[PDB]
DNA sequence: ATCCGTGAGCGCAGC
DNA sequence: TATAATGGGAGCTGTCACGGAT
């Protein structure tokens, strides 16, 4: 009632089903700009926070109509059977055929990996492909031009390309904004808000549409929100709507105002409705005494309190260590 | 949504399953990044954990709740390294990210593992949290050089974590896992007897079936330790109008009869000291510990009265005897002895 | 209109 | 410490009237 949130919306935030954004950080979803106190589903929060990266599977045996570094659009096909249902940059994934033309075809295997970019000039002795066994490692027989084909799949990421030749000043993971210098001492700058992923292989600083949106979940969001609320102000707004012709408008405004006035007259802060320190009842009032039979008997409160502690310290460790949000 | 199970299922059900090529790439990238952390730690001279966390911190963001200016300050040093040195920083960032992906994706196995560890005193979800916890350590140690698919080496930490948790969070009274294990084999060997004997094992049968150093006494003893407390709120009668704690007394707290008798005893005992001089009584007060609860030795009492222990000891005897005479005319204090 | 949550006698005994 | 192992498991059924929010 105070935050003008529905009970469903509350549940969603507390039980982690939808994010509530506290600062939009220049977020545009479906064209419409994002606002504070806005409920985002998981899929949406991802697009805005991380990006749009879809890999289309290529049936092993067919080559690629697209090449590494190229860009594709919706209505355009990666291979005869596979098309891209989106626009953006497309990257080869697990090319099965490396054919360096020595100014020769080499087979790729699951564990094998490549360390050279497509169209790279090579000489005898350099490193082109690696593997678990160096006895099975591929080397550079002579001067030749690198070429990779037959990728397992194509990741069509909606991102932008920022090639560089000098050292980068951005490490993968960082977020960027239009004009943000990325590398080459000012020469390489950003063209859009996004997330950077320096590709040392292709010496390319990629940026994927993404902002530092603050869309939190749980009581932490509700607690901050409650703390941000100014009781005096909300009273005013509700009073002005208490002057609205509609009967229901004035009714709801009165009820909200009753809660606000309660907090104002009492002096209690709405944030106290969120709990960070839980009390524990004196153990005598919830004991585990020994019966005449010699056995002990405990109150259900004890098993409830312990259940919380088990979950709390589990979370503290997991958080302190750091691990997937999921 | 109402069913948190289905919620985790959909949350991790959007994460695609990694193909051997994808798995090998990611797991490999993870390993490379961790070793890159080593090299970057050495070059920086910083604590390897700190730099691992500043890399991760950036990967996760300030969104995660070492003030953030620190991780920036470090990141400034990390980025003030030359091009070659920043290379390993970049790779380590990529590895921390691949770590996250590999975990997020290799979780459906954790479900398919914990579903058989249920009914052991912990719920599906509690167990899962434990299996995921161990999984992160397993991913941190998994090597693609072995060439065994992640499932193979992962299950070990997934089963160990849940099984350890069941032995750590299922008893109101914390009991060591090794003890739990003994108890488990006690029931295992017992049931074997029960099904073979066609009847019902005893302390002495299982004891011998268990092996050496195993007697009937030990069986019953172990069962006594295994005894679990019961709920005081347990229902009494078919009418749920009564509970266990209702029919359980208080033995600790002063019962009006007990407190009354103590008030009477101390009164009469004093009335007996009124039958002595304050020196005699005081001596007894300190010696017996009535003066201030603490009983004071004869040497201390002789330090108070400035008297040789022998004289203090003898007057204490004289005082006790005088009390005995007065008692031989009263015997009022004997009643309190009861 | 519908759905959710709220109450629905007191003892005694209850092995 | 390593064959590989990747969407769960059990449902409670013969009240009802009222005040409230949706």
């Amino acid at each position: 009632t105070l935050l003008d949130l529905s009970a469903t919306e509350l549940e969603q935030v507390l039980y982690f089903s939808k994010y509530i954004v506290l600062d939009p950080k220049g977020a545009i979803l479906n064209g419409v700009p994002v606002e504070k106190r806005q409920l985002l589903t998981d899929e949406e929060y991802r697009e805005l926070r991380y990006g749009k990266q879809e890999t289309y599977p290529l049936p092993p045996g067919v080559d690629a109509l697209v090449k590494d570094g190229e860009e594709v659009v919706k209505g355009q096909e990666l291979a005869p059977g596979v098309v891209s249902r989106l626009d953006g940059v497309a990257l080869y994934r697990f090319p099965r055929r490396v054919r360096v033309e020595y100014v020769k075809d080499y087979r790729v295997q699951p564990h094998m990996n490549v360390v050279v970019p497509e169209g790279a000039r090579v000489e005898a002795g350099d490193k082109i492909v690696a593997a678990i066994d160096p006895e099975e490692e591929v080397i550079a027989e002579a001067e030749g031009v690198v070429h990779l084909h037959e990728p397992a799949s194509i990741l069509v990421v909606k991102a932008r390309v920022y090639p560089f030749e000098d050292d980068v000043e951005v490490s993968t993971g960082d977020r960027v904004a239009p004009g943000d210098v990325l590398a080459d001492g000012g020469k390489v700058k950003s063209d859009v808000y996004g997330r950077v992923e320096v590709d040392l292989v292709r010496n390319v600083v990629r940026v994927v549409e993404s902002y530092d949106i603050d869309a939190r979940m749980g009581a932490e969001a509700i607690q901050q929100l409650l703390k941000e609320l100014d009781l005096e102000a909300l009273e005013k707004e509700l009073l002005e709507e208490m002057k609205h012709p509609s009967r229901a408008r004035r009714a709801k405004a009165r009820k909200r105002l009753e809660v606000v006035r309660a907090f104002l007259d009492s002096g209690n802060r709405p944030e106290w409705m969120i709990l960070e320190a839980v009390p524990v009842l004196p153990p005598d009032l919830r004991p585990m005494v020994q019966v005449d039979g010699g056995r002990f008997a405990t109150s259900d409160l004890n098993d409830l309190y312990r259940r919380l502690i088990n979950r709390n310290n589990r979370l503290k460790k997991l958080l302190a260590q750091g691990a997937p949000e999921i | 949504t109402s069913d948190p199970v289905r919620q985790y299922l959909h949350e991790i059900g959007q994460v695609p399953l990694l193909t051997l090529e994808e798995e090998v790439e990611l797991a490999r990238k993870v390993e490379e990044g961790m070793e890159a952390i080593k090299k970057l730690s050495e070059i920086t001279g910083l604590d390897p954990d700190l730099i691992r966390e500043v890399v991760r911190a950036k990967i996760l963001g300030s969104a995660r709740v070492l003030d953030p200016k620190t991780v920036e300050e470090i990141d400034q040093k990390l980025k003030s390294l030359p091009k070659e040195h920043k290379r390993y920083l970049h790779i380590a960032r990529e590895g921390e990210a691949a770590r996250q992906h590999l975990i997020e994706a290799n979780l459906r196995l954790v479900v398919s593992i914990a579903k058989k560890y249920t009914g052991r005193g912990l719920s599906f979800l509690d167990l899962i949290q434990e299996g995921n916890q161990g999984l992160i350590r397993a991913v941190e140690k998994f090597e693609y050089k072995r060439r065994f698919k992640f499932s193979t080496y992962a299950t070990w930490w997934i089963r160990q974590a849940i099984n350890r948790a069941i032995a750590d969070q299922a008893r109101t009274i914390r009991i060591p896992v090794h003890m739990v294990e003994t108890i488990n084999k006690l029931s295992r060997t017992a049931r074997q007897l029960q099904q073979e004997l066609g009847r019902e094992p005893t302390y002495e049968e299982i004891a011998e079936a268990m092996g050496p150093g195993w007697d009937a006494k030990r069986v019953e003893e172990t069962l006594k330790i295994a005894q679990e407390p019961v709920s005081l709120e347990t229902p009494i009668g078919d009418e749920k109008d009564s509970f266990y704690g209702d029919f359980i007394p208080d033995e600790h707290l002063p019962s009006p009869v007990d407190a009354a008798t103590q008030s009477l005893l101390s009164e009469e005992l004093e009335k007996a000291l009124s039958k002595l001089s304050e020196r005699e009584a005081m001596v007894l007060k300190l010696r017996k510990g009535l003066i201030d609860g603490r009983e004071h030795t004869l040497e201390e009492v002789g330090a108070f009265f400035g008297v040789t222990r022998e004289r203090i000891r003898q007057i204490e005897n004289k005082a006790l005897r005088k009390l005995k005479y007065h008692e031989s005319r009263t015997r009022k204090l004997r009643d309190f002895l009861d």
